[PDB]
């Protein structure tokens, strides 16, 4: 068997199937601290093989440049708690909260600290903490292009262009750390602003689940549970829409669509969603995220077909995409070329981009990739639509508080 | 057979990294009660810095101050000075120095961070190791060939060893210059206004073959107030229609020659008026692919024998998988 | 041990130029000239240079006649601490007069390359240094294949983006990598590259300072790390380097060898499960 | 016999107050006079430009200074604005006094004047002295009355780059009298030196400008400095002293540079073209960041010999030592350039710009050197030798031999007696030894027969301090003492200050108060009156150790070695609420530049004092109207009249 001398320091660890050799160790911390390595294998009876284990403590960010103006105090990576101060010189307006605290999750709090004088066409888009950009011309259809520091991953919008309504395109990119997640206090107004700017004609809401094999039964309920709660929610609010719920694994299963007329009605779509097992979904255990994409976009064409090319009933057709997964796409390829064919199909413009938003809701602690989420949720300013979650009871309880 | 340390050095965290370098800093304007003190945070960069000062009161007139000298010293710091120009796909040579002023032999392990959009020797992850006698410093040499087309944070670090806990590190944002060189296309034209067909007069859109993409394309009017010109520049435009209007003249002459950044893509047109003999100047500016080791002196160093590398810089076959 | 240099200086321009000029050769990481060797080397009537200054890894020459032929003179290093990492290094040459008149040289390892190898194509590419590809037998070694040791690689750690089995066309060599153009026989998997299908061509691309070989005329299994290269024809291009597991595959006789039954059984099992079903996970 | 004067600046300066002299002479007792005094316009058309001022003026009570207004309304509606050809405006006195006593023709009497839109002062700082391409450049401008008070009427900035083309322009109101802005460099821009420019938005000629180098350039870790043994190289003949150089390689921080510096010589011409010596090249390993190299004789004797020059022929060339010091191990090059290094035929410099010409016959000639050493501070100790010739009044001329050394920083002031009907006075002024340096000057005398003299004897020759009382000695020469007094008027930028009327008694003393104000250099005029003929003279007096009217002081607290990232309590200390203006520059910037740029100080604003002097060289003149003129006034009494000024410059 494989040797126990595994013991974290500050921590505890679990095991899927004992010492026996293919087994997965779980490494985990206390809030503020990350486990390292996440995780071990016991190999083929050898000394465990990792991608002595510490519980390092959570450093957040600290701020690569501040243009026009200085921010005390000035540290290399600032630890929990800490606490640092933007204020700049003299002509100069700042923007978003001045003082931020480093929380444990590995983010700041308050908007990036930025401040402008107003001679650029569009506001200055500023320097995320622990990013940089290139380019300071802020003309109209200029553009600025981010990059991580250290071994940050860049969730956002990489480039953005100063468009003539005097917003920048995509989101405030905001560099992050692979093990960072989010509080369900934090991500809760963010989800309750972006339906919102959904709610304000008819909308179509698809909900995709995740039921492979790392996703197990009882985290698969709750995705469940946290599925019917913002149905009936939606129904709640007297808004013609239609509902539709997708449950993908190595191949993707339909358990309802936009066609049939019963998505609009909150006894059906909770009697399709109850209906959902596992069993269906044994026999292949995969997460090709890009076939459920693709159910999602035969269903945008078939409503196409049925309804028009020009008909105004599809015109204002909004549409909204909501993924619990645990982002480990592994097969079918790139999910973000079925998103391409969404946006094409859909026209997708500076002016549609309203009639699309993609939410990428991740779960998990171990093997939850930022990059996957970014790429796959929607890019708007002012709003965030990547999410991670260490457990599924954060997913229920910000769903359950998620609108007003 | 040259012995080596590993992992017994700093643990690289608690090192405190350098990355403000300010060319000048405290430059507001302060009103002083007869009295003010202030707080000063002092920049990260090791030099001397020169404090002027300069008074202007409704009463006492005007009065300048002594210029203060205040010196930054750290008695251990790895320097580096990044190249003037870093093209992309270009290898250049990073050059920190330590300068080791304290009088014991110092055992540092020198290394740059792994960072996207750079190709460094190995993948960035192994640690280069050099020793920096007492009173003396040392050069350490980072091959690296950018492949970002952008800015870009890299930043070295300096470990010594745990008998004696020093350290230095520096995070200096790298800007990267796009691929290719900078070529300049200027058009001249004389600008006669008296004359009718003079009055109006486009330019030739920009058509080059070998313009890089994503060319920096700026383009810079430059018009001459020699002789009252009102040329007005209107020009259609991908981003838009866009038209700013120069009067060099001003109803004046005091070296009245204009220069204004216009911004187009491809398209531009004059409105001339007044009476004078200015010339116009647009100014092109975007990357090219051209070339230049000198013409005139070269230089070979080549280098035979048996080198020892640290067992983790071996590229060969492990062996046993 | 005891390196010996080389370093060899001519002029071709002969315009603007002063004579004089100044040789600053940096050496290696853990390398400092001996003294003696440059004290004996500037102590010659003809010695090519009329002073010298050495410390730690810089030499100073002052050549004060550069003519036309390649003249040039040679000392010997030592070593203090081993190289921490494989890498060139940089020597300059200045003008006396007008140092901006100046160009400096990257000059290799005795052995290394001069300069950082990197699998450049179309208008964008990748970082080529790295490690060997392992060339991984197991089959025809004998040895049974133990807990999915090719699966674990393909769904643990290093996660793989494409995986296929490729017959070798060719092998060629260009620039600092030697090129197998390869035949897609079957696309087990892909994250890019939607577009893989079986009797598709791909460039597979090594570097040539390691010895990997892929006998053309034979079919492997390939996975790993995509690329960002494109070819430049429109496919993407794939490098091998770590993290990739190649195989060779099973033939008509060497999979018939006694101890080679199960593991080239298995082999094929894992070929049809991971091609047919997937990663499971 | 009864004569009205008018004493007024020979320039008139439009939106200040200008000073106007008035006097009365010979006039009865009783007798009083009314009037009043206004600019009019230049004649091409007439209309009153500025508004009349009173004047009431009697036996006991002849003099008054009256502080004429000229607002730039007026100014512009009259027609000053519409003028030809050159600036000029009439300024003229109107009384019934003239009619009613002199039976003039007409009741005006007025002089000619030149009129230019410069006020105020302005002064400017950029943030760096060197910056790169693509670099954000910050500035600020000062606005300043004529009393440097702050100014809040509203300026007109503007940017010239390299090839003197405008980049920017902003009119810009003044509420706090400085204003802050900030603009980014083209990313293309070549290499050169771009200028900025700060005008008063009415005044047209009131432009001040500061100027910052553009180069593509990287801040430097260390500045090397070659200082010669001494500054100047003797070539006389006889001997040629040893060239010797002390080569310093320091890093900025403090600490000394290790490594190897490469040292090319050559010969500079004044025009800029260098004639290297080939051969004689020295490379030598910095010890204790330093190299003290020298060239011998026989060396150099054999590079002249190679370029084909004799030792007689350096005149006016300079040795250039350049050096390319490479930091051992670390590999950095940085460039020193050496051209102060002159060759001199004698170690010392005579300026004889101080001695006052056009001298009194029958009174002391004060001749004033500064024996300054060449290229370097002030002199002192060093022995002066002059022999005054004067020339022939009736008898053989006759040789006068004064020694006298410098007291200090090199003023020497060596009163030569002066006999009376001197026909001119020949200067040989001689100072060091051995190989002097030879001045001569000669001066004339005064036409014979004149209606007299006045002599300004000055006791204390060392400058007046700010604050120190400085008195004067006033005798008339060569005619009777029919008048009763005599009058005299202090002239500090170039605006009458002061006027007081003294009474004529035996060694008489004339006090003037040095106020902060009368710095950098004040003129003294005195004159008197012989029946009805004018005769003056005006003594020149320059005030030294000049110091702001307020202070401003900067100390940081302990001693000056800190560590990157610490706190630094800034000590900031004056006299009253001020606009203090901070900057806190790199020291590299200043070894990165081509041309060290100075920094703003005391010395530039006392210059701009300076700048609105109309002084015309260190006073006197054989004539009243030539000692006016040279003073920097327009004088008129009714039958002589100073012209107006050819130009401002006054060569
Ligand atoms: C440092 O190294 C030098 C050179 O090898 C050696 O002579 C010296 O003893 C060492 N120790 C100190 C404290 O200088
Ligand atoms: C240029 O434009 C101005 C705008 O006010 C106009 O008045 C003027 O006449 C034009 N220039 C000339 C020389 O006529
Ligand atoms: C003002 O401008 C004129 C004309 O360009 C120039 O000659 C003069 O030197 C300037 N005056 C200054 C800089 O004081
Ligand atoms: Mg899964």
């Amino acid at each position: 068997s494989c040797p126990q001398n595994v013991n974290i320091s500050g921590g505890t660890f679990t095991l899927s199937h004992g010492w026996a050799p293919g087994s997965l160790l779980t490494y985990s911390c206390p809030q503020g601290l990350y486990p390292s390595p996440a995780s071990r294998l016991c190999k083929s009876s050898g000394q465990w093989q990792t991608p002595k284990a510490v519980c390092k403590p959570v450093r957040c960010p600290a701020p690569v440049s501040f243009e026009n103006g200085i921010y005390t105090p000035r540290l290399g990576s600032y630890p929990v708690g800490g606490n640092v101060s933007f204020e700049c010189e003299d002509g100069f307006i700042l923007r978003g909260s001045p003082v931020r605290q480093c929380r444990p999750n590995g983010m700041w709090d308050g908007e990036t600290a930025v401040c402008d004088n107003g001679a650029g066409h569009c506001p200055n888009p500023g320097i995320s903490l622990g990013a940089v950009r290139t380019g300071f011309r802020f003309g109209h259809g200029d553009k600025v292009r981010y990059r991580c520091s250290s071994n940050l991953v860049l969730t956002g919008s990489s480039e953005r262009e100063c468009q003539g309504n005097g917003v920048w395109s995509g989101t405030e990119p905001i560099c992050r750390q692979p093990y960072s997640y989010d509080f369900p206090e934090d991500v809760a107004p963010a989800l309750g602003t972006s339906f919102s700017h959904m709610l304000g004609g008819h909308l179509n809401l698809y909900l995709l689940l995740d039921c492979s094999q790392s996703v197990s039964e009882n985290d698969f309920l709750i995705f469940k549970e946290s599925a019917s709660l913002m149905v009936d929610r939606i129904f709640s609010f007297e808004i013609n829409v239609s509902v539709a719920i997708i449950t993908f694994a190595s191949e993707p299963k339909v358990l309802m669509s936009v066609l049939n007329d019963n998505s609009r009605d909150m006894t059906e779509v909770i009697s399709s969603l109850e209906n959902a097992n596992y069993k269906d979904h044994e026999n292949g255990t995969g997460t090709n995220t890009y076939a459920a994409l693709n159910s999602v976009y035969l269903m945008m064409n078939n409503q196409m077909r049925l309804l028009g090319m020009e008909t105004m009933a599809w015109q204002e057709i909004r549409h909204a995409i909501i993924l619990l997964t645990d982002g480990k796409s592994n097969m079918g390829g790139s999910p973000k070329t079925a998103v391409d064919h969404i946006r094409e199909i859909l026209n997708i413009n500076q002016k549609r981009n309203d009639y699309l938003d993609i939410y990428a809701i991740g779960v998990g602690k171990l093997d939850v990739d930022w990059r996957e989420l970014n790429e796959l949720g929607s890019k708007k300013d002012g709003e965030r639509h990547a999410f991670i979650l260490q457990d599924t009871k954060a997913l229920h309880q910000v769903f359950e508080h998620m609108l007003d | 057979l040259e012995i080596l340390q590993e992992e017994d050095l700093i643990d690289e965290d608690d090192i405190p990294v350098r990355s403000f370098f300010p060319e000048n800093w405290l430059w507001r304007v302060e009103t002083v009660d007869r009295f003010q003190i202030l707080t000063l945070w002092l920049p990260d960069s090791l030099t001397t810095w020169e404090i002027h000062g300069l008074s202007l009161s409704k009463t006492k007139g005007l009065c300048v101050a002594t210029p203060v000298q205040l010196r930054v010293f750290r008695e251990f710091h790895l320097h580096l000075r990044l190249p003037m120009s870093v093209r992309r796909f270009e290898q250049l040579e990073l050059r920190p120095v330590l300068y080791n002023y304290l009088d014991k032999n110092l055992t540092v392990s020198v290394h740059v961070s792994p960072v996207e959009g750079l190709c460094l020797a190995g993948g960035g992850g192994l640690a280069q190791q050099v020793l920096v006698p007492a009173g003396s410093a040392r050069p350490v040499a980072f091959s690296v060939v950018p492949t970002a087309a952008a800015a870009v944070s890299l930043k070295v670090v300096a470990r010594g060893s745990f008998e004696f806990p020093v350290g230095d590190a520096v995070s200096k944002v790298l800007q990267i210059e796009k691929e290719g060189a900078i070529h300049r296309e200027e058009l001249v034209y004389e600008l006669n206004p008296l004359d009718h067909r003079g009055r109006t007069l486009e330019i030739p859109g920009n058509s080059d073959p070998n313009m890089i993409p994503d060319g920096d394309f700026n383009s810079y009017v430059r018009v001459t107030a020699s002789d009252g010109l009102n040329v007005t520049l209107s020009s259609t435009g991908r981003n838009g229609f866009k038209s700013h209007a120069l009067q060099l003249n001003n109803r004046q002459i005091r070296g009245l020659e204009e220069e204004l950044q216009f911004s187009l893509g491809s398209k531009i047109n004059v409105k001339v008026g007044g009476n004078s003999k200015g010339t116009l100047k647009v100014l092109r500016t975007y990357n090219v692919l051209d070339m230049k080791t000198c013409q005139d002196l070269q230089i070979e160093v080549t280098v035979k024998g048996h080198v020892e590398y640290t067992m983790e810089a071996n590229e060969d076959y492990e062996d046993y998988e």
